[PDB]
């Protein structure tokens, strides 16, 4: 059902698709194949129908995470960059597009959420998490507050929770132990201890969520928030003098957050393989492949090591692959689900005071354990 | 569901 000799991609109508049909479009003035990009609504969900019966794209672009479930289901051809390639994107993304060991996408750009900071109100912005409550007090004493963010999932919570131990699911040796679940270690009982005193204290209010704290910060009602490059347009458009740098530290050690890596896979039931590897290695993964795509929609930081370097002296992006170094890939495994059900609640319980640290953070873990260890039905 | 596993 798949076309031979020509490349259909699928890619997230937010990207920058026009660009990539550039890098098309020179793909095709080189060797006389066509390349077409197409940007299905619900691409992700659609590619897994659609593959399983030997149809749809010969290259998918996503978030890695759900490529571990495309994996499972044998949706994606396992890829053969030679070491000389590999060198050239950062190591770590190589983890986030490896399922059983193997190299099932190619990755291509980065995001991690950062700290991003008023500089008219806070030039200095604080290196670590602890200073922040004396912060807020001062910056109160004129009606400003030190912080907001989205407290209400736990991706933006996580960083904290995780800096001094947490983590969803043990990576080890590109494989996640599936039974080996850090919700509630000493790690995550610090960080959501000083999480919920913060709250307690009220120096955060329990209810802030994504749109209160990017209304607030674009307003310049408060000196600090936490977001991603998703962000950054609305910022620009408010006019607010921001910088973004590294998330403040715990305990002396780096905030971490999960890192999302756009990824391109290879369909399983292409008959062009060789074509979607000469495209992406040699067209799509160079300096002017990346650009052409970053013109059209910029890709924030990216894995190509060459490129990144160039895009880094916008300190916005160094600072996005600096937090992405210091984070925790998000893990490409169905089990997720039942981590974020159940740390969704166990911050939401804890914040609100319906139940004390330790009890919910014991819940999460025996949930999200539980749910990790059965698949079917 | 209606299908088993285990996976
Ligand atoms: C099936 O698994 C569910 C989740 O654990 C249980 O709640 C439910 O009671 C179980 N049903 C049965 O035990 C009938 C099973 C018939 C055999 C199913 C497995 C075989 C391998 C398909
Ligand atoms: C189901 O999976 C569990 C492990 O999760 C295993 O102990 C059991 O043998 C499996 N049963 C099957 C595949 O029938
Ligand atoms: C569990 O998930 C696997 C993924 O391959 C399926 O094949 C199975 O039928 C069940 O949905
Ligand atoms: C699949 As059963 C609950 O009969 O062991
Ligand atoms: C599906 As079972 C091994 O918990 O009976
Ligand atoms: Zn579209
Ligand atoms: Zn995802
Ligand atoms: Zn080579
Ligand atoms: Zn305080
Ligand atoms: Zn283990
Ligand atoms: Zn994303
Ligand atoms: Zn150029
Ligand atoms: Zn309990």
């Amino acid at each position: 059902k798949i076309e031979e000799g020509k490349l259909v991609i699928w890619i997230n109508g937010d990207k920058g698709y026009n660009g990539l049909a550039e890098v098309g479009k020179k793909f095709e003035k080189d060797t006389g194949i066509k390349v077409t990009v197409e940007h299905p609504d619900k691409l992700e969900e659609k590619f897994p129908q659609v593959a399983a019966t030997g149809d749809g794209p010969d290259i998918i672009f996503w978030a890695h995470d759900r490529f571990g479930g495309y994996a499972q289901s044998g949706l994606l051809a396992e890829i053969t960059p030679d070491k000389a390639f590999q060198d050239k994107l950062y190591p770590f993304t190589w983890d986030a597009v490896r399922y059983n060991g193997k190299l099932i996408a190619y990755p291509i750009a980065v995001e991690a959420l950062s700290l991003i900071y008023n500089k008219d109100l806070l030039p200095n912005p604080p290196k670590t998490w602890e200073e922040i409550p004396a912060l807020d007090k001062e910056l109160k004493a004129k009606g400003k507050s030190a912080l907001m963010f989205n407290l209400q999932e736990p991706y933006f919570t996580w960083p904290l929770i995780a800096a001094d131990g947490g983590y969803a699911f043990k990576y080890e040796n590109g494989k996640y132990d599936i039974k080996d679940v850090g919700v509630d270690n000493a790690g995550a009982k610090a960080g959501l201890t000083f999480l919920v005193d913060l709250i307690k204290n009220k120096h955060m209010n329990a209810d802030t969520d994504y749109s209160i704290a990017e209304a607030a910060f674009n307003k310049g009602e408060t000196a600090m928030t936490i977001n991603g490059p998703w962000a950054w347009s609305n910022i620009d458009t408010s006019k607010v003098n921001y910088g973004v740098t590294v998330l403040p530290t715990f305990k002396g050690q780096p905030s971490k957050p999960f890192v999302g890596v756009l990824s391109a896979g290879i369909n399983a039931a292409s008959p062009n393989k060789e074509l979607a590897k000469e495209f992406l290695e040699n067209y799509l993964l160079t300096d002017e492949g990346l650009e052409a795509v970053n013109k059209d929609k910029p890709l924030g930081a990216v894995a190509l090591k060459s490129y990144e370097e160039e895009l880094a002296k916008d300190p916005r992006i160094a600072a996005t692959m600096e937090n992405a170094q210091k984070g925790e890939i998000m893990p490409n495994i169905p089990q997720m689900s039942a981590f974020w059900y159940a740390v969704r609640t166990a911050v939401i319980n804890a914040a609100s005071g319906r139940q004390t640290v330790d009890e919910a953070l014991k819940d999460a873990q025996t949930n999200a354990a539980a749910a990790a260890g059965c698949k079917x039905x | 569901x209606y299908x088993x596993x285990y996976x």
